[PDB]
């Protein structure tokens, strides 16, 4: 939380850092650094290191306003920053970034000096790159260059922002558009306009080619997949107003998407099944990351500072697999207790394991069918048209093809699953021979039919 | 087709449990069988009838003099029968007695 | 008690960093690293803090060193070869083509023995490898002259080729084999000569062996490949580890048990047997594990540690000979790339995210219930997820059942028992009457004759065709065609339709006229193109089916 | 079906055909809620003489000792229909007997319940636990204080069908098992039937306590019988009812004739003289008409010199000579009889006179020279 | 190739022994009797019937009658004629300390 006296949290690589300023007396506010790390001996916390930095103005409205492990340009190295609102109160403010090392040594890295002021759609990127907005004004600032920079497209919000393969740094606030930063100006296999509505937060996963894989979730209460731009898997959600998402591993497969709240609440939905797993409430904070020493990655829950004036009182702590944590002999049974859970977990396994043959025998046994019943192109391809109320179908066709000698047809089916009912379906059958600039010569031969349209408009859709 | 001459096997007619219209709108947008009775006078009815078909007196003729227009009553004529299922034109199925 | 420690974490893009080009090592206490990218770092480790970074162009792709003379080197990718001073007199560093050396620039592949210097380079069609010198002496950075070279004949062009360097006993970063083996593989005179030897492994995935002490060859002298470079089996997918391990252990450990690593999970591995011929035999294997594989390592004990995309995991060997099948567990840590295994086990990797890390393997009472309580809420929560499993493996089975009868079904039509019996249908020639006029109908009728249900998936095509002749003029409706959805035949059932073949348009109707029936199935309807079709029956209608009276 | 167009569907409703002159089929085949994979060929005739079949070493490992039958099987068997009838009987059997490897829990309703129940029945209470959770015991007092425990197997599912008891106590102790019964209520049931032999533990209680029983030394609570010294180089057996332990039990003698009759006698004589009402020890001291060795040499009670084999002395004249190379059996035995044992063992061989094997009781090498 | 190992041959050592005890012609029921006195006196008094019990029922294959046809039989059938009554004879007067469960299986056999 940013005040003279507040202070943010943060992840960090198996451990957890907090940035909070202290009235130093004399002094204006230091700002102090606690890097703590989880116990595992009485799962508790512990200060492993602190760091701390002076402050000069006689000036308050020192504020933090956010964090994350960002990536420098000048190393490629993940690295910590911390953003700073310093009001002079004179309608002027500084705006600072800092970054600090393994020494637990600052650096500063912008100034950046605002008249105004931010609140903002503020976000953090790659080569310590502020991005912002006041009234519809779109603006970067790097480390780099040092100086106060605007967008070339005018936009609404900028939702998603990241570095991407062979483009370097993009941003996506219009569906439609596609931006460069460096270029200003793909927007080819984006998302339905359709779902362009309703949008409000982005996180990408991976890219091909053009082509991508994303995850998105709506203003109601939802959570999506795109692939290609093919609305897949879609969920829905417990609460309301949806904040972000984010990801974790927890080992092979055993993944799953992570959605705060602005209600305080939150959601752990596993792939696979596109559905909720856990359900957590009121939730002071959240962080994601090996902070055992496991191998795979947790998630930490924080509840709530009605309880203390202390911040990391109140946790818990669940991969939601083999690990679960938080703030007359019974012994005999321990070992079996783990012996069935490491079993049920084995089992788990070979039943992917297993699920997977039964999918590669299922196509084994559909190429092996198709060649049961047994080269060349005897098509070019499909088209067709709407007319008014008449859909139409029709084929280019080659030399390999000659009508002379075989009556030829082109028919129609449905696939049932969308239209659930017996009813006919009639296609009237027309051959079309035209001649191509005769003042051999080419002769084209398609073959096209006909039907209605508005008999399967059904479900608003089909195939 | 429970009555039916030939004894076809042909399928049910499974009438639509919706219209194109409304499975269109709400595909965009996201008991007891009731029964009924009358009675009349079996004198009526003979009186009315009578013009003696065969006769077994009443419930019978009632029933064929009802469906003199329906053409599978020359078979219930065959099968003198006070009860029977027919369907419908438009779907579901119906009992009646006499 | 943590078997993990992170110490570092990098710019990383989305899906992933690359398979195979970064690669990690560690001296002693020092720890060098390439993120398969330009640049190269130099940590501490104890400390987790640098100590040095190296700026280079051009991204790096391999990477060696050695010990006795505090160096490093590098390949550097469009480029050749660089070499630093590892003394070395922000903490950032760039490097000059001061220190560069033989910039031959089309040069992929290279390793090193104690004083040797060995490279393979793409040229066009066929590669070659390279022999060159390396100063033993405190000189200044040198290959010298290089020694001799050959054409790799076989293999004909993202993923690199890689190079294993092999010594026998007497006399390195590579990995001292057996006498045994020496002689099983490699054949008499390199036993003879006690020369070292070279294994390139190829992104074609065949693979091939080669003798320096017979490798010299001049401008008067060339390296004809045909004796002096050999294979030794295609292994039909690229390559990725070539390692050799310890079995039976009961720094110079002379190992028996030869590692070829493929990407796939094609694993390969040859050991001596010597047995059942009163001669030398080798004990083959050709595994099959799985998925795509990234990274390989060796452990003491025969055991080794790859990566798969999805987990880290690992397979020992130590004991017919060794083993039949290749089981595998993992240790709980992600899918990882960029390993280094070192013996105390020990060893330190990399994480896809990016992240630097060492993996160190090996009563309370009213705690004891809370600890009890963790592992019921554990295991509740594995329970769903197994029960989801089962459900969907439902789903797949009875998916299975309706394909098998499906199958059945069509090799019963297509294998004639006087009569295509289980399925039949069958088309009269019935007049009606219309609005006005005698119109034609044809009634078409479908029966069940086995016991096979035609169920969900199944579709019906008939196509009626106006005529046996083609035209000078294009009339406008060659033929007609009615599809449905059979649904739920059931055995000794039947369905029935009926068709207007009749004149529509300006009191037309010809007749040879015919009707042709068809099924088809979907594949993909239960859950390149596909789908398939069946014939099923033909009839034809004529002047002898329509006359009334 | 009869005839297998719908049969081999019915019955390898998870293995398809590949081809059309049917001959090559795969898949998997189901048994127990598991399915195994298969990949079978026939010839283009189909007979089983020659058929070429692979599976997975999953399965391989299941049928490892049956692989010669398959084999077999594969010759004998004329359909396909048949030979898989037969391997799926054959499977289900190798699993049954293989059990101890298969084990899946319905675990919420299995742990969660079996810890609430051992919660509510008391943790003093528990003594022992199978990483399984297959076995368990327990443990009860009586109000004497002599300790009693039960052992429980468990099938997979614990409410469902009733766990099997083993209880130390000899008779054939029954307890109800509904769904609503559980650990508790065969608990207050194993209570009840303590109680029920109280007396006899009683019986056998001041038995073993004032006596030199002989040779169910270090008594479990099954035993019913007691062999018993008295005097000197003979010894009583008697054997008891628990209905009624205080009753005469069935009793004699074992030892020299001449010591026999007269005590023999005395109880022909004194026998309507039982009295169930004191101690057994009051109706036989005066009954036969003694008094009694109170361990009379605790020590040297009897190292039993009988053939082992035979348990018997004095074979055709021979001893039980030939013993046991080895502190902890020591146990003599018959050359006839350990021979004609030792000869049939198959891990047996013959020098030329001399032939060595393992002692019948302990199972370390023992040497015989004829 | 004409040697069988023993059908008892991989069980408990006090089972398998009284197994080859019973074998022993008539007497051999006596040696019964004296199997268990002499365990009774060993350090493992507890001697699981319920074990035992459960290896008898289990069934395994044969292949009888004609060269083809396979068979299932438990192990109390396979095992030889001798035993069996021997083991009977035994077990009617060990009665008092059997469970029931298994004895009633084993009598539908
Ligand atoms: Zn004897
Ligand atoms: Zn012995």
């Amino acid at each position: 939380m940013s005040s003279n006296e507040q202070e943010r949290l943060l992840c960090y690589n198996g451990e957890v850092l907090v940035f909070q300023l202290s009235k130093g007396n004399t002094k204006t506010p230091i700002l102090h650094v606690r890097r703590m790390v989880f116990d595992r001996g009485t799962k508790v916390f512990v200060q492993k290191s602190t760091g701390f930095f002076t402050i000069k103005e006689e000036n308050s409205h020192l504020k933090i306003m956010c964090c994350n492990c960002v990536s420098d340009f000048r190393t490629g190295i993940n690295l910590p920053y911390i953003v700073i609102e310093k009001n002079k109160k004179n309608n002027v403010f500084e705006y600072f970034l800092l970054i600090l090392h393994s020494t637990n040594k600052f650096e500063m890295r912008l100034s950046f000096k605002l008249g105004y002021e931010m609140k903002d759609g503020l976000r953090v990127l790659n080569g310590p790159l502020i991005l912002w907005r006041h009234v519809k004004a779109f603006f970067f600032i790097s480390s780099q260059t040092g100086k106060v920079v605007s967008v070339s497209g005018n936009f609404s919000s900028i939702q998603w922002a990241g570095e991407i393969e062979n483009l370097g740094m993009v941003l996506l606030g219009l569906k439609e558009c596609c931006l460069s930063e460096e270029e200003c100006t793909s927007d080819i296999y984006i998302i339905p306009p359709a779902y362009s509505s309703v949008v409000t937060y982005v996180h990408i996963c991976a890219t091909e080619i053009l082509r991508i894989s994303l995850i998105a979730l709506t203003r109601k209460n939802q959570l999506i997949s795109f692939q290609n731009g093919t609305p897949k898997n879609v969920c829905q959600l417990p609460f309301g107003d949806p904040c972000a998402v984010q990801l974790m591993d927890s080992g092979g497969g055993n993944l799953f998407f992570v959605v705060s709240f602005i209600s305080n609440n939150a959601c752990a939905v596993w792939k696979e099944s596109f559905q909720v797993a856990a359900k957590w409430e009121k939730l002071s904070l959240v962080l994601i990351d090996d902070f055992i020493g496991s191998g795979t990655e947790q998630v930490l829950l924080l509840f709530k500072d009605s309880l203390n004036s202390d911040c990391l009182t109140s946790f818990k702590i669940t991969d939601l697999g083999k690990i679960n944590y938080s703030s007359e002999n019974r012994y005999l049974v321990v070992p079996p207790l783990e012996t069935g859970l490491k079993v049920c977990f084995s089992s788990f396994r070979e039943l992917r394991q297993h699920l997977l043959l039964k999918e590669k025998i299922i196509s084994k046994s559909y190429k092996a069918l198709i060649n049961l019943v047994q080269s060349e192109q005897l098509v070019e391809k499909i088209w067709y048209r709407v007319i008014d109320d008449s859909l139409v179908v029709g084929v280019k066709t080659t030399s390999s093809l000659k009508l002379s000698l075989n009556d030829v047809t082109l028919s129609l089916l449905m696939d049932q699953a969308h239209d659930s009912r017996f009813r006919l379906l009639k296609c009237q059958n027309r051959v079309i021979k035209l001649s191509t600039n005769p003042f051999k010569k080419e002769c084209v031969q398609i073959i096209t039919a006909v039907t209605s349209l508005s008999p399967l408009l059904t479900f608003s859709k089909f195939c | 087709p429970g009555l039916a001459p030939p004894h076809t096997r042909a399928p049910s007619p499974l009438g639509p449990t919706r219209d194109p219209v409304a499975t269109f709108l709400e595909t965009c947008r996201e008991l007891p069988p009731s029964v009924a009775s009358i009675k009349v006078s079996a004198e009526l009815l003979r009186a009315a009838l009578k013009d003696g078909h065969s006769g077994v007196p009443l419930c019978c003729a009632t029933l064929q003099w009802l469906l003199a227009e329906n053409a599978a009553v020359d078979v219930v004529r065959a099968r003198a029968l006070s009860s029977i299922q027919g369907v419908a034109p438009d779907g579901a199925n119906v009992h009646l007695i006499v | 008690a943590p078997r993990v420690r992170y110490l570092a974490g990098f710019c990383c893009p989305l899906g992933g960093l690359a398979a195979g080009k970064p690669r990690v090592l560690c001296h002693e206490a020092e720890v060098f690293l390439s993120t398969g990218s330009e640049l190269v770092y130099v940590y501490d480790q104890e400390g987790g803090l640098l100590t040095a970074a190296f700026r280079f162009p051009d991204q790096v792709w391999h990477l060696e060193l050695l010990a006795p003379r505090r160096l490093l080197y590098a390949l550097c990718a469009r480029r050749g070869l660089y070499c630093l001073s590892l003394d070395h007199p922000s903490p950032v560093i760039p490097v000059d083509p001061d220190a560069c050396i033989l910039p031959d620039a089309a040069l992929c592949a290279f390793t090193l023995l104690d004083s040797v210097l060995v490279t393979l380079v793409q040229g066009p069609a066929r590669w070659k490898m390279q022999l060159f010198e390396q100063p033993c002496p405190g000189e200044d950075p040198r290959p010298g002259g290089q020694i001799g070279e050959v054409e790799l004949s076989s293999y004909t062009p993202h993923f690199l080729p890689v190079l294993c360097s092999v010594s026998p006993s007497g006399s390195s970063g590579g990995f001292t084999l057996e006498d045994a083996l020496f002689g099983l593989l490699f054949g008499a005179d390199a036993t003879l000569l006690q020369s070292p030897v070279v294994l390139c492994g190829l992104p074609d995935g065949q693979l091939c062996c080669v003798i320096l002490k017979a490798l010299v060859t001049s401008r008067s002298a060339p390296g004809d490949p045909n004796a002096l470079v050999k294979i030794l089996h295609h292994l039909e997918e690229p390559v990725i580890f070539i390692g050799a391990l310890k079995t039976e252990p009961q720094e110079d450990v002379h190992c028996d048990c030869l590692v070829a690593f493929g990407h796939h999970g094609r694993m390969l591995a040859i050991k001596a047997s010597w047995d059942e011929s009163g001669k030398l035999v080798p004990e083959l294997r050709e595994y099959c594990l799985p998925g795509p594989v990234l990274c390989a390592a060796c452990g003491g004990g025969g055991r080794v540690y790859h990566s798969t995309p999805s987990d880290l995991c690992v397979v020992d060997l130590s004991r017919q000979p060794e083993e039949g099948p290749g089981g595998l567990p993992p240790m709980l840590c992600p899918a990882s790339l960029n390993i280094c295994s070192v013996v105390s086990t020990k060893l330190l990797a990399l994480s896809a995210k990016g992240r630097l890390m060492t993996c160190s393997l090996d009563m309370t009472t009213e705690s004891a219930g809370q600890k009890i309580k963790e592992l019921l809420s554990g295991i509740g929560n594995i329970s769903e997820r197994v029960s989801f499993l089962k459900k969907a493996v439902d789903q797949r089975n009875k998916a299975l059942t309706s394909l098998n009868e499906a199958m059945n079904v069509s090799c019963a039509l297509l294998s004639s028992g006087t009569g295509p019996r289980p399925i039949s249908c069958t088309t009269s020639t019935t007049w009606s009457r219309l609005q006005t006029q005698d119109v034609l109908m044809a009634t078409c009728v479908l029966e069940n004759s086995s016991s096979f249900s035609l169920d969900q998936g199944w579709t019906l095509c008939i196509q009626v065709l106006t005529s046996s002749c083609a035209l000078d003029l294009d009339s406008a409706c060659s033929a007609i065609t009615y599809t449905i959805p059979v649904d739920q035949l059931g055995p000794g059932a039947r369905r029935e339709v009926t068709l207007p073949l009749g004149p529509g348009e300006n009191g037309g109707l010809d007749l040879p006229v015919t009707v042709s029936c068809t099924l088809f199935y979907s594949l993909r309807e239960v859950v390149e193109q596909e789908g398939v079709c069946l014939p099923l029956s033909r009839h034809t209608v004529d002047m002898l089916q329509c006359l009334r009276f | 079906m009869a005839v297998t167009e719908a049969s081999l569907l019915r019955q390898c409703p998870l293995l398809l055909p590949q081809n059309r002159s049917k001959t090559v089929y795969e898949g998997f085949i189901s048994a127990q809620g598991r399915d195994f994979h298969l990949r079978i060929v026939l010839p283009e005739d189909l007979q089983l003489k020659n058929a070429r079949l692979l599976c997975s070493w999953q399965l391989r490992t299941i049928l490892s000792g049956y692989h010669r039958i398959v084999q077999q099987r594969m010759q004998h068997s004329p359909d396909l229909m048949s030979f898989m009838m037969e391997l799926k009987m054959l499977l289900e059997v190798a699993l049954k007997n293989r059990q101890e490897l298969y084990a899946l829990p319905p675990p919420p309703q299995f742990y969660s319940s079996l810890i609430e129940e051992i919660g509510t029945l008391g943790w003093d209470k528990l003594v022992y636990a199978d990483t399984c959770f297959s076995t368990i015991k327990l443990k009860a007092e009586d109000a004497s204080g002599r300790e009693h425990l039960i052992t429980l197997k468990l099938k997979a599912k614990y409410p469902a069908e009733s766990p099997d008891y083993f209880v130390d106590f000899p008779v054939p102790f029954c307890a109800s098992w509904t769904p609503q019964s559980s650990l508790i209520s065969i608990y207050s049931q194993f209570l009840a039937a303590i109680e029920s032999l109280k007396a006899f533990w009683d019986v056998m209680d001041e038995i073993d306590e004032k006596t030199w029983v002989l040779e169910p030394e270090k008594p479990p609570r099954s035993a019913t019988a007691r062999r018993i010294a008295l005097g000197n180089n003979v010894s009583i057996n008697i054997e008891v009812d628990p209905r009624h332990p205080t009753m005469l039990p069935e009793c004699f003698f074992l030892g020299a004739d001449h010591v026999v009759k007269p005590l023999g006698i005395k109880l022909s004589r004194n026998i309507h003289l039982w009295d169930p009402e004191n101690s057994v020890l009051q109706n036989l001291k005066d009954v036969l008409e003694i008094d009694f060795p109170a361990r009379a040499i605790l020590e040297k009670s009897d190292f039993t010199m009988d053939c082992g084999i035979c348990y018997a002395y004095q074979l055709d004249g021979t001893i039980p000579d030939q013993v046991c190379d080895n502190s902890q059996c020591g146990q003599p035995f018959h050359q006839i009889c350990l021979y004609e044992w030792l000869r049939g063992l198959l891990t047996s061989r013959q020098s030329f006179n001399i032939i060595f094997g393992e002692c019948p009781y302990c199972s370390k090498p023992i040497t015989l020279k004829m | 190739e004409g040697v069988e190992p023993a059908p008892w041959a991989q069980l408990e050592a006090p089972a398998r022994l009284l197994l080859q005890a019973l074998q022993a012609g008539p007497e051999g029921a006596r040696r019964g009797l004296g199997v268990l006195r002499a365990l009774g006196s060993r350090g493992w008094e507890p001697f699981d019937w319920g074990r035992l019990l459960e290896a008898l029922c289990r069934e395994e294959p044969v292949v009888q009658g004609p060269d083809g046809r396979l068979e299932l039989k438990p192990l109390l059938l396979r095992l030889p004629r001798i035993c069996q009554r021997n083991l009977m004879s035994l077990l009617m007067a060990v009665r008092p300390s059997l469970p029931e469960s298994g004895l009633l299986s084993v009598l539908q056999i």
